[PDB]
DNA sequence: TTTTTTTT
């Protein structure tokens, strides 16, 4: 009956250490109390979320033994009890917290507007959470230190969701993997409140319960004083309420074992960290792990088996200041960061560094620009690589989807048109037709890279046309009337008719492309392999040492890391620079200059196509991405002649034969 | 209660029996304990496979008892034995979780258990209540799930933790009362409790059903299935479709309609068998013993062991012993390079031949899928793209796994590939080259690891290669394909009546062939290694050696490749950066059947030999 | 059954 266990735990003890910490505890080895400061903040209503860091309650542990205590072991401690612990955090805060300092921002609180109020009509009498603005948190215990060592099994270790057992239930653990959907947030209540005139009190129900009953009666004394009976009324105002959403994570295919399904676990978000997830993002998570209760009936119906959720106390992204400032100075001072950046891209890759500088440039894409009648034009970038076979075209598009932190590699046989840009699924629930948001939806805001796109279905080509020149999505299917910003730069791979290029063939035959899908892309690169005895020779060289040693031979030069790319390339995408005069008159006469040579090269050998006005804006795309790269305020004519530069040797390598 | 009592000691007398027993248990106390020392970031589980012969012998009472009676024998056996363990053990500064963890340790059987070895169709009632065990394939597995069984509850206001077990019949062998499954809200006193999680106790509960064997399955029935309730431990030890033996307690439960609440009361109670031990049956993964790995070793010490472990291979057919040596090399694999920036270097071999009908291209693919460890074995017109890759399965809309997906470090294998739809030809190109396979169909993006290793088989485009003209006429598949794909190996039937007799007098003495026990009439039912010591050469190399290159080795590849491109002299297939990287892994398989960590220049020359016989011809 | 994107 319910049989007393001795465990080794005292809550009043735990308790007492730590309001002992964070009185005590400051950041004075990074460096009144932190965590002092943050609840005098609260008290200023400055803060709303508190976050207690597990790495922070280990430095005090180890500042108490250093001193010599009887430590409870806090830290481990949340660990195996998170939720218990969680809410005499919370007690401990209450006891702790500081009186408001300068202006406190109950200019209209309702709560303490009556709250007072409802005191001076009385002169735990009300729910201590009702009365608490401040969502707790836990930051994980960062594993570099790891001191816990035999301790610290794997507790900071990530685990797949098939990697969660139920001995972790109640226990702080923490996940990687990718956010499968996100629902929408939703208010609930922590605690209600009912008003009733007949006793003019207003009872707090508090519910923890995933549903509740209403009271509908009044066990307020002056109901019961009168001994009449009470008409509760519920009063969404008086009644505390949080913001909730529910994400799901799962399995990533690496972590899946071969032959077993991805496993997804149902992740709930209270107070400040809802919405904070992205959908379909590699993100790791760290919360208590929790069992679901059940509905009454179907809770018999399930007994002793119990569902499972996850509560995030913190959430880490493995991608999206002065540091960041220094940082990329540091580069800037260098110098001859364009070409630097250019061959630090795809450094397993040897040669070809006009390309990879064409795809810097994509990737720092062209200026988006609207104008004032309402005019806008696609600031993206879109380049095609149409090459021989096996020329490493595949391993530059993953590598770039690898660079890209919104990047996302798609293939046109496995991606159907539909579901590559928006897939209207008939029943999710209840036989409504949804529309499911495609590649190109993931790739919004970043590239798309699409393999073999020449053996992609022309009718999917042209679907992807409206996409590319112009960036929303429009979809009339059944049911669905909407329309898609889908902002986002595309790569497109294939090879020539036949699998390689035919110099008998023209160009154009030999590329066998729609020319509005032509003109549509920015660039075009006739990359082709040709034997050369000494190239060869030179790549061969490359690409064994490159088996022999992980690291390409450095070859004299120095290639920066994938987070300092992204890094600069942020900082210069947020340089927005506008063009000048004589740079027009000089692209205006470049432009004049190549539709004449267009008007007079139809010649099948050396027609690419008739010169269009998405050229020109294209080359003035390119000149900008140039300039973000410069970092200059204006594009210079120097990128104008660079861009023209770039196009001509896109051109010319077939030319040069 | 007294007879529970008296098997638990004697329970104890066994296992005082045989200390092997108690050996073990303390092995997993005394690893379990060093894991959790220095854990730098697995544990035993507390199960122990009781020898059921040991048991019929120190007391035939006690074991007849076990396997007529399990649920009056089995609970006091495995109170004994976590008693012991206990006691044996030191369970030294216990986590307050551990405190309340009350980890018992599990029983389990090994074999001879005569009549009550069963199959699902031969199960019956009359079982029931009595430990069995049956032999089938798993199906329909239900995924893992937690399932409440203490309820570790803090009395608030008082400083005392109130814990509250739980009973299920899954849970217990023996009939209990049924929990009210409610978490204690308030203490009896009436302090309000508090739901003090990871204090709390819960174990992992899955449901599979294993069905009997289509062998077994009589003619006209559909196979008879029963279910198994496995937990804990036994959770996740198998899948769908694994042929498997299980050892069980087959029991009853439910009303059956007995119950009130029925009306026709024309239904049978259900019945379940709480497995305690599952044995998978492959018939898989080879296995080795030291005095095998040193005979491995010595044998590498033979020189030529390259050429004899060939031959060994499909002895059977005649006349293609570099395609069996580039079989070999494939099998072997060689090493797939990653590097850190996240670059993917496949390390892996594809074979395929374009032969005459009846060459047996199609008869060497079946033997290298036989003695493969894992492989998968289609068909040009019976694949399917995204049958082969992957296919968007309504199910929330899952995606079905093709077959590049299925045996993703294995190998793969294609039947009449020239007769492949195109269509699900680019389909693979993705899947070969990136080894990995991608689908955003039905609004579902989705990445898989498609690094399984293909042998495709092909006739020519006219049937007979026609050796005058182009390979390129003589092959329907498009040059990125070959040259995205690794080794050509055209082969061709030829009239030379001195090789036409050697092949007729191979096939007469294989046909010739007797089992040693069976002689004439009795129907069924130089040095070369046995093909079981073979495929456990191949793993133990594959396992323990990472061969690296040499700047020889390097020198003598890049002058066979910068030369054969630049060789002017027509090719079979077009020569690409492809044809350097087959070049690496060549080396690599070479060297990785020399059992060495280090490539060798011999090994390259060696690479490049089979490779100008293919791509140039006869070197 | 009928209507219905979507994939096969
Ligand atoms: N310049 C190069 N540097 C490094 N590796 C190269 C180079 N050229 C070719 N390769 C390698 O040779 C192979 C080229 O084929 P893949 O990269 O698989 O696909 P691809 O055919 O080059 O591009 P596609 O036509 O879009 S599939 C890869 O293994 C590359 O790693
Ligand atoms: N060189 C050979 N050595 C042994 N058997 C052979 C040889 N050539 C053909 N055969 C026999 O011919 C039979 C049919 O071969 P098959 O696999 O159909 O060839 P294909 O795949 O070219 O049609 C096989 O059972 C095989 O035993
Ligand atoms: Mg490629
Ligand atoms: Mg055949
Ligand atoms: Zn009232």
């Amino acid at each position: 009956a319910l049989p007393s266990i001795q465990l080794p735990v005292d809550y009043n003890n735990l308790f007492n250490e730590i309001t002992d910490f964070l009185v005590t505890f400051k950041q004075d080895t990074l460096s009144g109390p932190k965590y002092m400061a943050m609840l005098q903040k609260v008290a200023n209503r400055e803060l709303n979320s508190v976050i207690i860091d597990l790495d922070d309650i280990l430095q005090y542990q180890n500042e108490k033994f250093l001193q010599g205590t009887q430590a409870d072991d806090l830290v481990s401690a949340i660990q195996q009890n998170a939720n218990h612990f969680t809410e005499l955090f919370c007690r401990a805060i209450d006891n702790n917290m500081p009186l408001p300092t300068k202006e406190i921002d109950y200019k209209d609180d309702v709560l303490d507007v009556i709250l007072n109020q409802r005191r001076l009509r009385n002169e735990e009498l009300f729910p201590p959470n009702l009365t608490r603005r401040y969502f707790l948190y836990f930051k994980p215990l960062s594993q570099n230190c790891a001191r816990r060592y035999r301790k610290k099994a794997i507790s900071s270790k990530p685990l797949s969701v098939r990697q969660i057992k139920g001995d972790f239930l109640g226990q702080l653990i923490t996940v990687r993997g990718i956010i499968t959907r996100v629902s929408d947030v939703k208010p609930a209540v922590e605690v209600i409140a009912y008003t009733c005139d007949q006793c003019g009190y207003e009872v707090f129900q508090e519910v923890n319960s995933r549903t509740f009953t209403p009271l509908s009666e009044c066990t307020s004394e002056e109901c019961s004083q009168n001994q009449t009976k009470g008409q509760l009324f519920m009063s969404t105002r008086a009644s505390k309420f949080s913001a909730f959403q529910e994400c799901k994570i799962q399995e990533l295919s690496q972590q899946v074992p071969v032959g077993h399904i991805p496993r997804s676990l149902n992740i709930h978000v209270n107070g400040t960290l809802v919405r904070s997830l992205s959908p379909g993002d590699i993100v790791d998570v760290t919360g208590i792990f929790l069992p679901a209760p059940y509905t009454g009936f179907k809770a018999l119906k399930a007994g002793l088996l119990t569902e499972t959720y996850l509560e995030a106390q913190f959430v880490r992204q493995h991608k999206k200041t002065s540091d960041v400032e220094e940082r990329v100075m540091e580069l800037i001072t260098s110098g001859d960061v364009y070409n630097r950046l250019a061959k630090s891209i795809a450094p397993e890759i040897y040669g070809n560094l006009d390309v990879k500088k064409a795809l810097l440039l994509l990737l720092v894409g062209g200026v988006d620009k609207r104008v004032g009648d309402g005019m806008k034009i696609r600031g993206d970038i879109n380049v095609c690589l149409m090459g021989d076979p096996g020329v490493a075209k595949s391993q530059l598009l993953k590598a770039i989807c690898k660079i890209s932190p919104r990047g996302v590699y798609t293939t046109g046989k496995g991606s159907s048109g539909v579901g590559l840009t928006a897939a209207v699924m008939k029943d999710p629930v209840t036989d409504e037709m949804i529309l499911e948001g495609g590649a190109l939806v993931l790739a919004d805001n970043g590239i798309c890279c699409i393999d073999e796109f020449d053996k992609m279905d022309e009718s999917d080509r042209t679907a992807i046309h409206e996409v590319m020149e112009q960036q929303t999505i429009s979809i009339s299917k059944a049911g669905i009337n909407t329309t898609l910003n889908a902002r986002t730069s595309i790569l497109a791979a294939a090879n020539p008719l036949y699998g390689r290029y035919n110099p008998r063939l023209s160009p154009l035959d030999n590329i066998n492309l729609p020319a509005a899908l032509l003109s549509r892309f920015d660039i075009l690169f006739l990359m082709l392999d040709i034997p050369s005895r000494d190239d060869d020779e030179k790549l061969a060289e490359h690409v064994t040492y490159v088996h022999m040693h992980n690291k390409q031979p450095d070859l004299d030069f120095t290639p920066v890391e994938p987070s300092k790319m992204r890094e600069y390339i942020a900082y210069a995408k947020t340089k927005r620079p506008v063009m000048s005069e004589a740079v027009n008159d000089y692209v205006v006469q470049a432009y004049i200059r190549l539709r004449q040579d267009s008007k007079r090269e139809m010649d099948s050998k050396f027609s690419f196509g008739q010169a269009t006005p998405r050229t020109l804006l294209g080359i003035i795309r390119l000149s900008q991405a140039l300039a973000k790269l410069r970092l200059a305020d204006m594009v210079d004519i120097d990128d104008v002649e660079e861009a023209l530069r770039l196009v001509r040797v896109s051109k010319e390598s077939l030319y040069q034969e | 209660d007294a007879v529970f009592g008296d098997r638990v000691r004697r329970f104890q007398e066994f296992l005082d029996t045989f200390t092997s027993y108690r050996d073990s248990v303390r092995s997993i106390q005394v690893y379990n304990s060093n894991n959790a020392a220095n854990y730098n970031d697995n544990i035993l589980p507390h199960r122990i496979i009781i020898s059921l012969d040991d048991l019929r012998e120190f007391d035939r009472s006690f074991w007849s008892g076990i396997l007529v009676e399990p649920a009056y024998f089995i609970p006091p056996a495995e109170k004994a034995l976590t008693d012991l363990a206990d006691s044996m053990d030191d369970v030294p500064h216990p986590n307050a979780s551990a405190v309340s963890s009350r980890h018992p340790w599990k029983l389990s059987f090994k074999g001879s258990f005569g009549a009550h070895a069963l199959s699902p169709r031969t199960l019956t009632a009359q079982h029931l209540n009595k430990l069995v065990s049956v032999e089938g394939i798993v199906t329909k597995t239900s995924l893992v799930r937690p399932k409440l069984i203490r309820s570790v509850h803090y009395a608030a206001k008082t400083g005392r933790f109130h814990y509250r077990d739980y009973t299920d019949a899954t849970t217990t062998l023996t009939t209990r009362i049924p929990t009210p499954a409610i978490y204690p809200t308030e203490d009896t006193e009436g302090n309000k409790l508090t739901t003090e999680y990871g204090y709390s106790t819960f174990i992992d509960h899955q449901r599979i059903t294993v069905q009997e064997m289509p062998e077994m399955a009589p003619a006209g029935q559909l196979p008879r299935s029963i279910d198994v309730i496995l937990d804990d431990d036994l959770v996740d030890k198998t899948k769908p479709g694994d042929r498997v033996n299980v050892v069980g307690v087959f029991k009853s439960l439910g009303a059956g309609g007995m119950n009130q609440s029925n009306s026709n009361t024309l239904i049978g109670f259900k019945t379940l068998i709480l497995g305690n031990t599952v044995y998978p049956l492959h018939a898989a993964r080879q296995m080795l013993t030291d005095f095998d790995i040193r005979n491995i070793n010595k044998l590498s010490k033979k020189k030529d062991i390259f050429d004899i472990l060939s031959q060994s291979l499909a002895p059977s057919i005649y006349g293609h012993d570099h395609i069996k040596k580039a079989i070999l090399l494939m099998l072997m694999g060689g090493v797939e390079k990653n590097l850190e920036n996240g670059s993917h270097l496949r390390g892996d071999i594809n074979i395929l031949m374009v032969g005459d009908p009846s060459t047996a291209k199609s008869q060497l693919l079946r033997f290298v899928l036989n003695t493969a460890s894992l492989a998968i074995a289609t068909t040009g017109r019976g694949s399917s793209g995204v049958g082969l890759t992957a296919a968007v399965t309504t199910d929330e809309r899952r995606l079905e796994a093709g077959a590049m997906v299925l045996a993703d470090r294995g190998v793969v294998c294609i039947d009449e590939f020239d007769k492949m739809t195109d269509v699900d030809r680019v389909a693979i190109h993705e899947v070969m080259e990136q080894q990995t396979v991608t689908i955003a169909k039905a609004g579902i993006h989705t990445t898989l690891n498609a690094r399984c290793s293909v042998i495709a088989a092909a006739n020519p485009v006219f049937g007979q290669y026609d050796v005058n003209r182009d390979p390129h006429q003589n092959i329907a598949l498009p040059d990125s394909l070959l040259s995205r794909f690794d080794l050509l190996f055209v082969v061709t039937d030829d009239i030379n009546e001195i090789r036409d007799r050697s092949i007729s007098e191979h096939v007469l003495r294989t046909h010739r062939y007797l089992p040693p026990g069976y002689l004439e009439g009795e129907p069924v039912r130089p040095k070369l290694v046995t093909i079981p010591f073979l495929r456990k050469y191949v793993q133990y190399a594959k396992e323990r050696v990472i061969p690296q290159l040499t700047q020889e080795a390097i020198n003598v590849i890049v002058k066979n490749y910068t030369d054969l491109r630049n060789d002017d002299n027509t090719k079979k297939s077009p020569i690409t950066a492809r044809t350097l990287e087959t070049l690496i892994r060549l080396a690599t398989a070479h060297a990785k059947v020399r059992l060495s960590k280090t490539v060798n220049k011999v090994d390259a020359k060696v690479a490049a030999n089979l490779l100008r016989f293919a791509l140039l011809g006869e070197d």
